[PDB]
């Protein structure tokens, strides 16, 4: 019989794995600091990799990928980006960012910010971390940071109607020990309940559209969909009675070449491939669309959490292609090759 | 030339220790003269650890056979290989001492004990580099429980940086002589808690069960239990008697075993137990090895937790499935080896087995699980002490109740103490 | 890749590849630790025959 | 010519040492009766190969190696051996009950009684060196005497022979192999005691060279002597600068200097390659390329960890056979674009190569096949830190109950000690983080 542990008691993710594990009659749960286990669930912080791999008669898998950090922090991401050569500084896919401290960038993203505002571009930055602000005068956003990354606003995003509102597209993908990268079918779109204003944006609740705000900070939470998540088949289905287009055609296909893109350039850095233990790991990617349907890069999740909906048929698949794999017992995902 | 001195005291110390002779004189190609007809070297390599070389190229046993009365002894000197033994180490009495602790240990045995210590010094003045002591006896009767337990006191003044080890029959209700049995084992256990490193606890209980229910003798007699605390005592010394690189001495052996002064009482287990040509496979023997119903001291071990574990396959079988077989065990069960000592189930493997048998274990557990062995005898202790019955059988021979009363309390801590670490985490 | 100091004989040769430049206790002390250990083990075997004394 | 003296501690260490001068007589041609018939140089001689052997008037040549073991099974095998007549009474020191596995027992009771002794052994070979580069000691983390005795003896080479380097060959305990529980107590109490005393340490966990040995060698129960044929292959590899003629780590000093720029952090990783199974008749030959490219890969390493997550501060590549170095940097440049290869900004990112024509030396009828090119990778990377992580969690596991700690007061070591190491132990974990890690 398997035996596993669990380190992270908040994974609303694992939890339903781990339920599901001890279901099947097959998995058995022990203490979380007992060595002798077949599968680690472990903690989303300084999870011991380097006690991984050293239990005799023991294969060890574990759902984190050590190093995949550099891939899900905002500072890491714009480095690895610029300076990886198969990403390149000439990135389509990714909005301009720079990484400012309060090394530093803060003199080469004044210098791009100089040259939108005299071609009287929309020069409107956005700067966060890992609080937010949105200003369109450069002083103001570096006196708010007084390690945080300045990116493009993208002023132009794609609406949807009716609610003239944003949104972004949520992206789970799940990477086995073999490094097979699969593309769960089912995705979500956060969408913001309120009408997008380009005007002031102070009033952040039709800017961001995160879960938390909208039903904090927003007048319409759950006005046009439960919960202002929207899924792909009504999305697919608005796509084709509104832009005349699918969603396979005018987003995924972008969004399946910028997870390839993104995955495959750290695969040397982080793969368990000849290994004393090996790896996996459950991904978010968060993208946005703009008004001539390209798709945007906003980040990466290494421990995201899945929608209400969706968790039995996620959680099920991460059994089967990521643990039952390695270990076998007595599809919902689309697999991007490489 | 790692020696070991060797003494059996009491009736059933000495019928053990009989059996134990004739079992490892078989297995090392000596006979009941002393003379050597093996075809192994591997018999000799490690012969002078239990041993000694006399004119001839004799092998004389480095044992010291020891009663308050001459019938059990008589009886060895005339069993099978009792010519093997050297007749200056026979040294006994004539008054017994009615399974009596203080007889054994205050009145008859004190008068008995400096002939036996000046055997031991005659013993350990040949040896090169002596380990240590191995000491056979009963805790129920009154020559191996009192005076065995004198004894040690005495080997330990005299050598303090020995190793003591014995093997200690616990008396039981089943299996019993006389009521005072667990007056005279209470006595005892504080002196081994005291004065050994290392004790095996056989309990005649869990013997008397084994026969009859496992072995299907419906009348089991002392013959029967000794038959398997021969096999039981071969094996545990296994280690001792043929090159190996785990447990090699008694002394290392304490190390691997032993994590605190106290805690030194193991429950010895052996597999096979045939009621008989089969062969056993691999994970067969480690299954039956860690089977309660294969334990010797009648404690079940899912009852607590292992702080170590000493495990010994004999025979010719593949090492590498006694490695994925004992990482099976372990992996599987986790649960009962304490995390706080890792990697605490060491295993070692002797190519040549025991008589009648293509391949053997033997198993040596640190279980909390033995509490239940001295909490049973705690009960039965206080069950008559509780109302001073037979206590004039002690207070004449000088005892006072307080000496009572303090190896009550002495074993009722030993209790506590292995549930604390049965708690632990 | 700059390869320097390159030296040659009749067994073999070696030679440095870069790729990118940069960006006690006395006699005595141990004496007495080790009297000091051998003292307390003579004190614990003394209370141990004082102990088997009484 | 300056020489070497090789003592060897515990059984772990004289039966390594055992194997290593084996494989230098067969490298060196020297016979099993100490005879060389290749060195013309009758009964003297300051050649390369003199560091490690002395030469008497008769011609034979006599390692200078020192064993030390607490128990005398183990060293008199060495006396009936293979290779008896190559030592003489004098080098070889036993003693009547060894050290239980106990740190203490080795260090204080048992060490206290024989260290004079070995050292006077020892002045004896030194008193033959007309200047002495240093000593190369052998031993074990987990046995009683190699970690016990061994600490010891460091600390009174540092007092005898203050100006000679001291490099260590340790063995890290695996529980695959390992016979003590209190291994990890040993480990890290003869670390602490020993840090300040070596220059360069190499440690060998044998949970790697075990894996080794049933992956590349179709072993399937390794023992011993699989483990000790292997670890005397990485050790000739990393000694033959000092017995061959060359360049590259021509003495004990350069070992420092060339892979411990911090002192503390002292322990190089190795790297070898390829290790390929006797048993088949035909093997394709790896190319240079595929050998440095090898010794990229944790399945190689001497101590299991992740080089990736981690910082290089030194790296040097051992060659031995057919190799030149046009072959290297070629292979050196694919690596570059493929491997996740960083060194610590205040380090030039570089390779220090060193090539020695002589293809590798087997022992005949081993398990080890014949190769045109071998290499030894030594990197001085944190990544070897994981290895300290690993062996100090098991100690906080034990002493935080402070299990088997009795074995070690009884022995009159205080209970203080154990804190001691482990807090010096805490403080290299944090020197390696700092150094590799943002
Ligand atoms: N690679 C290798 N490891 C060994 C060898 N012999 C022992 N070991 C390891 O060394 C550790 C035990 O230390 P030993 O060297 O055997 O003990 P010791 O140095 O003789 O000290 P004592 O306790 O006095 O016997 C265990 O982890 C063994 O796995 C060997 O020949 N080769
Ligand atoms: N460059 C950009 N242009 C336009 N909108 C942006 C943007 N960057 C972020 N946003 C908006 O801000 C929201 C939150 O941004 P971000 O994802 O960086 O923070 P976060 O980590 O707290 C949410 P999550 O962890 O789910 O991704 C996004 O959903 C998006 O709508
Ligand atoms: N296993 C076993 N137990 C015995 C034997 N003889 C006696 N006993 C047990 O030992 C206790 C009696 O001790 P005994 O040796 O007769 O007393 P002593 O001669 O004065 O030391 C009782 O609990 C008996 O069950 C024997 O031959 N084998
Ligand atoms: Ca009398
Ligand atoms: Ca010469
Ligand atoms: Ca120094
Ligand atoms: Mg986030
Ligand atoms: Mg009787
Ligand atoms: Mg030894």
């Amino acid at each position: 019989m398997y035996t596993f542990v669990v380190r992270d008691e908040n994974s609303s993710v694992y939890a339903e794995v781990s339920r599901l594990l001890l279901a099947t009659g097959q998995w058995k749960r022990l203490r979380k600091d007992n060595p002798r286990f077949n599968l680690m669930l472990g903690e989303r912080n300084r999870l011991p990799f380097g006690r991984l791999g050293h239990e005799p008669g023991l294969v060890q898998l574990v759902n984190y990928y050590r190093g995949a950090d550099k891939l899900c922090r905002k500072a890491s991401l714009v480095k690895l980006i610029k300076t990886s050569p198969e990403l390149s500084e000439s990135c389509t896919w990714f909005p301009e960012s720079y990484v400012i401290y309060p090394t530093d960038e803060r003199e080469v993203f004044l210098a791009a910010y100089n040259r939108r505002r005299e071609g009287r571009e929309g020069n409107v930055w956005i700067a966060k971390s890992s609080g937010i602000l949105i200003s369109s005068e450069a002083s103001e956003l570096l006196d708010f940071i007084d390690v945080h990354v300045i990116q493009k606003y993208l002023e132009k995003p794609l609406l949807l109607e009716p609610g003239h509102r944003k949104f972004d597209i949520r992206s789970w993908v799940l990477v086995d020990h073999l490094y097979n990268i699969y593309l769960y079918r089912e995705g979500v779109l956060r969408t913001s309940s309120e009408p997008y204003n380009s005007a002031n944006f102070q009033d952040k609740t039709c800017h961001l559209t995160n879960h938390c705000i909208q039903k904090e900070y927003s007048k319409n939470y759950g006005r046009y969909e439960e919960g202002n998540e929207m899924f792909f088949e009504e999305f697919n289905q608005y796509l084709m009675d509104a832009l005349n287009t699918t969603l396979e055609n005018s987003i995924l296909l972008q969004i399946k070449h910028i997870i390839r893109s993104c995955l495959m350039c750290i695969e040397p850095a982080i793969s368990t491939k000849h290994l004393h233990y090996q790896s996996f790991q459950l991904f978010g990617f968060d993208f946005m669309v703009d008004e001539e349907l390209k798709v945007w890069l906003i980040e990466v999740n290494g421990a995201p959490a899945c929608a209400q909906k969706l968790y039995a048929e996620l959680c099920q698949g991460i059994v089967d292609v990521a643990i039952s794999s390695v270990f076998p017992l007595a599809s919902i995902f689309i697999k991007l090759h490489h | 030339m790692r020696e070991i001195v060797h003494i059996q005291a009491g009736q059933c110390g000495n019928q053990i220790g009989a059996k134990f002779w004739e079992v490892i004189s078989d297995e090392h190609g000596i006979d009941p003269t002393g003379s050597y007809h093996g075809d192994s070297d591997l018999q000799l390599e490690r012969i002078n650890v239990y041993y000694n070389e006399a004119t001839g190229n004799k092998y004389v046993p480095r044992a010291i056979l020891v009663d308050l009365e001459p019938g059990t002894m008589d009886s060895v000197r005339s069993g099978p290989f009792g010519q093997i033994f050297r007749p200056d180490n026979f040294v006994f009495g004539q008054s017994g001492a009615g399974n009596n602790w203080a007889k054994g240990h205050y009145t008859e045995g004190a008068e008995l004990v400096d002939s036996v210590l000046d055997v031991v010094r005659k013993e350990s003045e040949s040896c090169d580099c002596l380990q240590g002591f191995q000491l056979t006896h009963s805790l129920g009767g009154g020559t191996g429980s009192g005076m065995g337990t004198l004894l040690i006191s005495k080997i330990r003044e005299e050598y303090p940086d020995r190793i003591m080890n014995t093997f200690s029959v616990m008396p039981s209700p089943k299996v019993s002589d006389t009521v005072v049995e667990p007056y005279n084992a209470t006595l005892s256990v504080h002196q081994l808690v005291e004065n050994t490193d290392e004790t095996y606890c056989i309990d005649n209980e869990a013997l008397y069960d084994i026969c009859f229910r496992t072995l299907k003798l419906t009348t089991p007699t002392y013959g029967d239990l000794n038959h398997l605390v021969s096999a039981t005592m071969s094996g545990v010394t296994t280690c001792l008697r043929f090159p190996g690189q785990l447990n090699a001495d008694l002394r290392k052996l304490a190390v691997n075993m032993v994590p605190f002064p106290r805690l030194h009482f193991f429950m010895p287990g052996f597999a096979p137990l045939t009621s008989q040509y089969r062969a056993l496979t691999v994970p067969e023997l480690t299954q039956q090895m860690f089977d309660s119903k294969n334990m010797m001291a009648a404690c079940d071990p899912r009852h607590g937790r292992y702080l170590t574990v000493a495990a010994i396959f004999r025979g010719r079988m593949s090492m590498k499935e006694v490695d994925e077989q004992m990482l099976n065990v372990q992996n599987k069960n986790s649960s009962y080896f304490v995390e706080w000592i890792p990697n605490n189930v060491k295993t070692a493997v002797c190519d040549i087995p025991p008589r009648g048998l293509k391949m053997s274990a033997t198993f040596i557990g640190n279980s909390t699980a033995i509490q239940e062995l001295f909490k049973r005898i705690s009960e039965q202790f206080t069950a008559m002490f509780r109302r001073k019955a037979f206590l004039h059988w002690y207070t004449g021979e000088g005892m006072d109740e307080m000496e009572f009363t303090e190896a009550e309390s002495n074993m009722n801590d030993l209790v506590s103490e292995y549930q604390q670490y049965q708690d632990a985490t | 890749m700059e390869v320097i100091e390159l030296n040659k004989c009749t067994s073999g040769q070696s030679f440095e590849v870069i790729l990118k430049p940069p960006s006690d206790p006395s006699l005595e002390e141990i004496q007495k630790k080790l009297e000091a250990a051998e003292e307390r083990r003579k004190y614990q075997e003394a209370e141990l025959l004082k102990h088997l004394a009484e | 010519m300056r020489e070497c003296i090789s003592i060897h501690v515990g059984q772990a260490g004289v039966q390594i040492g055992n194997a290593c001068w084996e494989l230098y007589c067969l490298e060196h041609g020297i016979q099993p009766d100490g005879q060389m018939p290749s060195d013309k140089t009758i009964g003297g001689g300051d050649d390369s190969f003199n560091t490690f052997f002395s030469e008497t008037g008769a011609g034979k040549h006599v390692p200078r190696a020192v064993f030390v073991d607490l128990e005398p099974t183990v060293i008199d095998e060495v006396r009936t051996g293979t290779y008896r007549q190559l030592f003489h009474p004098e080098q070889l020191i036993t003693g009547k009950e060894d050290a239980a596995n106990n740190y203490a027992r080795g260090h204080y009771t048992i060490g206290k009684e024989i260290i004079d002794l070995v050292l006077d052994r020892i002045r004896k070979l030194a008193d033959q060196c007309t200047g002495l580069q240093g000593f190369l000691v052998f031993h074990s983390f987990g046995g009683g005497t190699g970690s016990g005795f061994t600490s010891l003896l460091m600390e009174r080479l540092s007092v005898d022979y203050g100006k000679k380097s001291k490099l260590e060959f340790s063995i890290y305990p695996a529980p695959q192999v390992s016979t003590a529980v209190v291994e990890p107590y040993n480990s890290i109490l003869t670390t602490h005691t020993t840090l300040e005393h070596s220059d360069c340490a190499f440690m060998v966990d044998n949970e790697a060279i075990y894996d080794i040995c049933r992956r590349n060698l179709d072993i399937e129960r390794p023992t011993y002597t699989n483990l000790n044929r292997l670890i005397s292959q990485i050790v000739s590899s990393i000694t033959a600068s000092l017995r061959f003629d060359g360049a590259l780590n021509v003495d004990l000093t350069e070992f420092q200097t060339n892979l411990v720029p911090y002192p503390r952090i002292h322990f190089p990783l190795a790297t070898y390659a390829p290790v390929i199974s006797a048993e088949k008749a035909y093997h394709e030959q790896l190319s240079v390329a595929e050998i440095t490219n090898a010794c990229f890969e944790p399945a190689n390493q001497m101590v299991k960890c992740d080089p990736r997550h981690g910082k290089y501060m030194a790296c040097c590549l051992l060659y031995r056979g057919d190799v030149v170095p046009k072959d290297v940097n070629a292979a050196i440049a694919t690596i570059k674009t493929k491997r996740s290869i960083q060194f610590v900004d205040w380090c030039p990112t570089g390779f220090k190569v060193g090539i020695n024509y002589q293809p590798p030396t087997v022992v005949p009828g081993g398990d080890l096949a014949k190769v045109q090119r071998a290499v030894c990778m030594l990197s001085n990377t944190t990544a070897i830190a994981e290895a300290w992580a690993r062996l100090d969690h098991k100690f906080d596991l034990m002493y935080a109950k402070r299990a088997f700690v009795h074995w070690y007061v009884g022995e009159g070591m205080e209970e203080g000690e154990f804190s001691e190491a482990r807090e010096d132990m805490a403080a290299l974990e944090k020197d390696y983080e700092e150094v590799g890690v943002d």
